[PDB]
């Protein structure tokens, strides 16, 4: 069942990338602006 | 309505009743979910005659509300008619818990199998290979690699 | 008509029993009044003598009385049902504020200052 | 715009109160008072 | 011109809603509809009144007429533009605009003062054409049209001191405050009477002094009322010709409270036939009710139920079904009693009733502004 | 292959993990550094002070001031002054050599 | 055929016109870009395929004369559309039929015809490998038959092009579902069918075996994937097990499926709506009244909205059932204005203490009630009448005879008169005393709950909540910070000069 067992993975991880990468690009733009008032 | 009747103390009522356990899995299904779960009170008092079919039931029931181990517990203890039927969608809704319960237990035994270890029923080990065999025959050797390793023997 | 306070349409209901007997179901319904009434005996009432409140749900006077009179309380006296409607005990706490509001004070300043 | 998918199918509020409290009650009490002095 | 205007609007109002009243008032605005040059504004009102069978050549000797008038327009404003004088064209019509602001509808007036708008450099021709664009906007009642312009007049004031195009504005704002429910605002507005000059909207000055005194015994107690209405030598005067009003008023002032309601029934009927007042002439008497009610309770204790028949208003239980209503409406602070006979008083403090209006503002704005964030950002 | 496919994705797991609690140590931490800097810019202000008077400005954070000393300037501003304190006609600070608002 | 010719030959063409820009666009793109490269979770094929639901509603009408539609079928239908060198020649037959409308006649697809415009997927080459083309080449169809529904025995030509594209959702079920979207893009597919395979089948047709189709449906949903299979196979679950008295209702207490988290804003708002009317219908009434208001204001921007029209109904009768009223009028429009004029003439009663009041409603309007199926929840408001007024009562009177109470309730009896007010001490409505031996109930007048803490819980309820508000005002505020391109921080060359210039200082 490598079909109905190992695929069953793929699946699955995918769906936790898609919104913890979310979650950097958010929170390192928001960094993005705070060293932005920093360095000036 | 079939719930009621499971307090007669004659047993071929339990038979009649678990012939209705099946077909129609789908629409009282929602009535004995969680309600009645009386399943494992006969499945322990020595009859027996069943307590086979009885844990496929609860290992329907239990699946679909999220009780996986539940499920799985009575899917280890159900013996022959439990897995003498995988022409369905249910057959990979089984071996994604127990092989994967199987690979997340063997790795706590890849670190100590010897002392205190886990009570490994022979049906517990013996669908892993039994898998292993159907995909051994099925020709696909890149995934008759994969579980190899996966099974960490 | 059990939804409101209505108890003698019930029981004029309980001498309209149309289609069958209906006996041990009105029975039930009885047990669950008498309690209900011995319940609600102990609301703010006075001095009721021993055919007021004797009368209120059915009996004349057997010793059916005395077994709800030394149930709860309404003591028994010279024709007297005596009145302990204190109600006292419970205020002046600031105490369950102080713990349970210095609780939620600091659940403000959770969602207020630091980063969620 | 405006789709919603279908499966089924001042000048106003102040006097809706006053409507209210007056609804069936001495609408065009102007007469009554000459008939409550001789009664009163 | 719109000078006139405002009293066809009253006439429309006297026109269709009293019901059986509709025959001398189909008379008297047609004697006005079918000369003046009028075409527009009574084409349903024609279909509120009768047949009329034959209107056509009432219509056709009118709306050529209108062209007369329209054309001759167009006879000047190719010899106003071949010798200019300040955009002659425009300031002919920028006079005209005005009638056919009466005789067309909105939109001849609309473009034309937009127009002479960018036309005259001082502000003097502007205010007054921003007080022919209020005017309209209370005829079709733009309630929406008013909010711009009303501050786009009072931006033109304040360079000048404009007290004719002040005074006369804080009329407009006056009769709108009381075309809404806002009466202690109206007061407000109409705080003056001084310089509230013999208009041409309350032909009669006396009109005004009605309409300023039945707005004021709601919107101001009795520190108030016993120096700025009943010591003003311009306001007590003008309703010394009134026998009605004056009675109206003092017999508040003067504690006659059963004589009140005698000329409360006479200003309530008046009220209803009255244009402007007829929408919110339900919520005017249940205000000054519980202003006559609350004001002799407050005074007393102890006063009982049965003293109030005959020297306040005659019927023991028309006052019982009354008091019941509003104590239970939340307001007129004392409580009833009953089997003993007796109306009990208390006094709250300024902090539970300050409270309410509170909870009610706070939630209406959470309520605002919650539905708002759903709406932007998808 | 197909072994790969899950073997690789979970070992960029272990790799995503470190990052969003990595920034989660700078949204504080450049805060008690930002702090450090936020005092450090006033030492520019310490005692030797000249006197201006502004007279109008260029832009956000630019402006334009008149010495006591007769001649104009062209000048920069500091962050920390509110600039709706500014212009009646304002009597502003000057840095005696590098000539900007103090 | 002058009126004819003259009226008759506009109509194929300029909806020929519109469908080689809609779906030919979608079919362009969706054959492409779901089949092919991608859609993501910010797709444009959906809200297309959106657009072309909500266009083709009220755009066909007529029977079709001059083949206006009955000639797009044997257009439409055939369609290898396998890859763009076999579809560059269909590019020219999507003009290459329209001389078949016009040169010639068609066949005339009226009532019988549409068994040969269903039996195509062999010819040419066609697949259901495929499938955002060939599901979405089931839908293309599968929309205009049951978009007019004209039931007149035409129903099987319906169910035999279901049971086409039901090959296709079986195939969808079992067949390469994985991270081509084919469950994804489909389950709105599935969905948007499931309205017309409802109202097909509740017409003429049973309700119960689509069910236990819709179980498996649902089993295999949430394993593979989770995301809008999850959501829209509950509500379409629930669409009769309301209308039933089938279990249903706890099952859905504990149905883990409660949350499918996004349900894409308009399945979602309704959703708690379906679930509103249970805890409404099984007595839970305050958690009821919050899933009612968050079910209404997260709804769109449309007028025709019958449904709005019944949870604006639903959501003030629970609030009858607790105390609390708004104004139901405060957005009144010329098409809700009819529809609450019986129901607004319901809660006129309430506010009163009258009794009949209701009793005189209830027979004025007790036949609409059913109509709109809610009668059983306004038979029992006639405890909360008495509840009203019994507050009211003893709000305004302070010391009132029990046998007084009752004629102006219109008890017609004392007796109960001191039972009411029995339950209403025993539910706490008044708490004051009764002399019963005289008959007079006295209340105590209880002023100051300033100094009670009672209104910080109505601060603390909302103290919290406009912080969540504030947070929600930053959580959904910091996405349009992008293409911060670059902090420069002075200069390449301008720096050079600037120490270029400091050197020349430091030399004089």
């Amino acid at each position: 069942g490598l079909r109905q067992y190992y695929l069953s993975k793929i699946e699955e991880l995918q769906l936790i990338v898609n919104d913890k990468s979310q979650n950097l690009r958010r929170l390192q733009a928001q960094r993005n602006e705070l060293n932005a008032k920093v360095r000036l | 309505g079939i719930i009621s009747l499971l307090d007669e103390d004659e047993p071929q009522l339990k038979e009649f009743a678990l012939h209705k356990l099946n077909a129609v899995v789908n629409d009282f299904w929602a009535e004995i979910s969680e309600s009645v779960d009386k399943i494992e009170v006969l499945y322990e008092d020595e009859g027996f005659r069943s307590r086979q079919f009885a844990a496929l039931v609860a290992s329907k029931v239990f699946y679909h509300l999220g009780a996986f181990e539940e499920s799985l517990n009575y899917a280890l203890g159900a013996g022959d008619l439990f897995n003498v039927n995988d022409n369905s969608e249910y057959v990979e809704t089984i071996i994604a818990k127990c092989i994967d319960h199987y690979t997340k237990q063997c790795v706590e035994n890849a670190d100590l199998p010897e002392g205190e270890k886990k009570p490994i029923d022979q049906r517990l080990e013996g669908i892993v290979n039994k898998m292993f065999q159907r995909c051994l025959d099925d020709h696909k050797y890149k995934q008759a690699i994969g579980i190899a390793l996966e099974t960490r023997r | 008509y059990l939804m409101e306070g209505s108890y003698n349409k019930v029981f004029l209901a309980k001498g309209n029993i149309p289609a069958e007997s209906y006996t041990f179901f009105i029975d039930i319904l009885l047990d669950t009044i008498r309690d209900e009434i011995a319940g609600c005996i102990e609301k703010a009432y006075e001095k009721i003598l021993f055919t007021e409140a004797t009368r209120i749900l059915f009996f004349n006077t057997p010793k059916k009385m005395t077994d709800y009179a030394k149930k709860r309380g309404w003591v028994l006296g010279p024709n007297n049902y005596y009145s302990f409607a204190s109600q006292q005990q419970k205020p002046e706490d600031t105490t369950i504020p102080s713990t349970e509001l210095a609780k939620q004070v600091i659940e403000y300043a959770r969602q207020l200052e630091m980063i969620v | 715009m405006s789709e919603k998918k279908q499966p089924v199918d001042e000048d106003n509020w102040d006097d809706d109160n006053v409507e209210d409290d007056f609804s069936n009650q001495l609408r065009a009490e102007l007469e009554k008072h000459g008939y409550k002095m001789e009664t009163s | 011109p719109k000078n006139p205007d405002l009293r066809i609007a009253q006439l429309r109002f006297l026109l269709s809603l009293p019901e059986h009243r509709g025959d001398a008032a189909v008379r008297d605005e047609l004697m006005a509809a079918v000369r003046d040059n009028n075409m527009a504004p009574y084409y349903e009102a024609l279909c509120k009144s009768l047949d009329w069978q034959i209107d056509v050549d009432l219509l056709n000797k009118m709306k050529k007429a209108n062209e007369d008038e329209l054309k001759r327009l167009d006879e000047e404003l190719e010899d106003a533009e071949k010798n200019l004088g300040e955009s002659e064209i425009r300031d002919a019509m920028m006079a005209k605009a005005e009638y056919l602001c009466r005789i067309g509808d909105k939109e001849g007036a609309l473009t034309a003062f937009r127009k002479t708008y960018d036309k005259t450099v001082a502000l003097g021709h502007r205010l007054d054409i921003v007080f022919y664009l209020l005017r309209i906007g209370l005829f079709y009642m733009d309630n929406d049209l008013i909010t711009r312009n009303t501050e786009k007049a009072k931006s033109l004031i304040e360079e000048g001191g404009d007290w004719d195009r002040r005074n006369r504005l804080k009329v407009y704002q006056g009769l709108y405050c009381v075309a809404i429910r806002d009466f202690k605002q109206a007061a407000e507005l109409f705080l003056d009477t001084v310089s509230t000059f013999t208009s041409y909207e309350l032909m009669d000055y006396k009109t005004f002094v009605t309409y300023t005194v039945y707005v004021s015994m709601i919107a101001l107690e009795r520190p108030d009322l016993r120096e700025k209405v009943i010591k003003g030598a311009e306001i007590l005067e003008v309703l010394h010709s009134l026998p009605a009003v004056r009675q109206y008023l003092f017999s508040l002032y003067e504690c006659r409270y059963s004589v009140f309601f005698q000329s409360l029934a006479v200003v309530e009927q008046e009220m209803k036939k009255d244009w402007l007042f007829a929408p919110h002439y339900r919520y005017y008497v249940r205000e000054m009710r519980i202003h006559a009610y609350s004001q002799l309770l407050e005074s007393y204790r102890s006063l009982t139920l049965g003293y109030m028949a005959e020297a306040f208003g005659v019927g023991v239980e028309f006052i019982d079904q009354e008091l019941s209503r509003f104590i239970a409406a939340g307001r007129l602070h004392c409580k009833i009693d009953k089997v003993n006979e007796i109306v009990e008083t208390n006094r709250p403090d300024s902090k539970n009733w300050q409270y309410q209006e509170t909870i009610k503002k706070g939630d209406l704005l959470l309520n605002r502004v919650q539905k708002l964030s759903r709406v932007i950002n998808m | 292959d197909l072994y790969s496919r899950y073997k690789k994705l979970q070992q960029e797991l272990e790799f995503l993990e470190v990052q969003e609690e990595y920034i989660k140590d700078e949204q504080k931490n450049l805060k008690k550094e930002f702090l450090h800097a936020q005092e450090e810019v006033k030492r520019i202000q310490s005692i030797p002070l000249v006197i201006g008077q502004f007279l109008e400005a260029v832009d956000q954070n630019t402006a334009i001031v008149g010495s006591t000393t007769g001649s104009n300037y062209y000048v920069r501003i500091l962050s920390t002054i509110d600039r709706e304190l500014l212009k009646p006609n304002a009597s502003v600070a000057l840095h005696k050599h590098s000539n900007a608002l103090v | 055929p002058p009126g004819g010719g003259e009226q008759e030959p506009p109509p194929p063409p300029a909806p020929q016109d519109v469908e080689m820009k809609e779906e030919a666009a979608t079919g362009g793109g969706s054959t492409g870009e779901a089949d092919g490269k991608t859609a993501a979770a910010a797709a444009e094929h959906s809200q297309r395929e959106l657009d072309t639901v909500t266009l083709e509603d009220i755009k066909e009408h007529v029977k079709q004369l001059e083949k206006a539609v009955s000639g797009k079928e044997p257009r439409f239908v055939l369609r290898a559309l396998r890859m763009l060198p076999s579809t560059s020649r269909r590019l020219n037959h999507y003009v290459l039929y329209k001389a078949v409308q016009g040169f010639f006649t068609s066949n005339n697809a009226t009532r019988d015809f549409l068994l040969p415009f269903l039996e195509e997927p062999m010819d040419t080459e066609a697949d259901l490998q495929f499938r955002p083309r060939t599901g979405k080449a089931a839908s293309t169809p599968l929309l205009p038959e049951v978009e007019a529904y004209l039931q007149l025995l035409v129903v099987i030509f319906m169910m035999n092009s279901k049971r086409y594209k039901e090959a296709q959702k079986i195939s969808d079920d079992l067949m390469q579902k994985i991270s081509t979207q084919n469950r994804r893009a489909l389950d709105l597919v599935a969905a948007k069918c499931y309205y017309y395979h409802a109202r097909v089948y509740e017409f003429l047709d049973k309700l119960d075996v689509v069910r236990s189709f819709l179980h498996a449906r649902l089993r295999t949903a949430t394993l593979r994937h989770d995301a809008d299979g999850q959501a829209t196979l509950l509500n379409l679950l629930l669409r009769n097990y309301l209308h039933y008295s089938l279990y249903d209702q706890a099952e859905k207490l504990v149905s883990k499926s409660v949350f499918p988290e996004q349900a894409n804003n308009n399945e979602w708002a309704r959703y708690l709506y379906y679930t509103g009317r249970i805890k409404a219908i099984q007595l839970e009434y305050s958690e009821a009244r919050r899933t009612m208001t968050n079910a209404l204001r997260k709804a769109p921007q449309h007028t025709a909205v019958g449904f709005k029209q019944t949870v604006h109904k639903l959501l003030i009768v629970v609030e009858l059932l607790l105390g609390e009223i708004p104004d139901r009028l405060q957005f009144r429009q010329p098409s809700l204005k009819r529809s609450l004029m019986p129901y607004f003439l319901l809660t006129q009663a309430v506010r009163t203490g009258n009794l009949a009041k209701f009793n005189q409603v209830l027979d004025q309007f007790g036949e609409k009630f059913q109509a709109d199926g809610t009668y059983t929840l306004i038979i029992r408001l006639r405890h909360n009448v008495i509840k009203t007024g019994v507050r009211m009562i003893s709000l305004s009177y302070s010391r009132i005879s029990l046998a007084d109470i009752a004629q102006k309730l219109q008890l017609d009896s004392p007796e109960d008169a001191e039972f009411i007010v029995a339950k209403a001490i025993r539910d706490g409505v008044i708490e004051a005393s009764i002399n019963h031996e005289k008959g007079y109930v006295q209340s105590k007048e209880m002023i100051d709950i300033y100094s009670t803490r009672e209104p910080q819980l109505a601060f603390h309820q909302r103290i919290s909540f406009c912080l969540d508000i504030h947070n929600m005002s930053v959580k959904a505020m910091r996405f349009p910070p992008k293409s911060y391109n670059k902090d420069l921080e002075s200069a390449e060359e301008r720096r050079e000069r600037e120490q270029q210039d400091l050197e020349f200082a430091k030399e004089m």
